[PDB]
């Protein structure tokens, strides 16, 4: 099996104010 | 409107927030997600969704 994408975190709903 | 990424593979949709692409498709980064590799970009159609960097390449 190939390398699966990165873990799908729900925190994505939030954008870091870099 | 800044960094452009290109999809290497044809990864379908995995999350309602995520957006599928077609190898050769270009996406513009709009914001970054809690995760790195995981980034939120928009399509040329004006669509907004997250895409796995491990499935695309960032020209920038």
């Amino acid at each position: 099996i190939p390398p699966p994408l990165p873990e799908r975190t729900p925190e994505s709903f939030i954008v870091v104010e870099e | 409107s800044g960094t452009e990424c290109i999809a290497k593979y044809n990864f379908h949709g995995t999350a309602e927030q995520d957006l599928p692409f077609c190898k050769g498709d270009v996406l513009t980064i709009v914001a970054v997600t809690k995760d790195p590799n995981w980034y939120k970009a928009k399509n040329k159609v004006g669509r907004e969704g997250i895409i796995p960097a491990n499935y695309v390449q960032k020209r920038e």
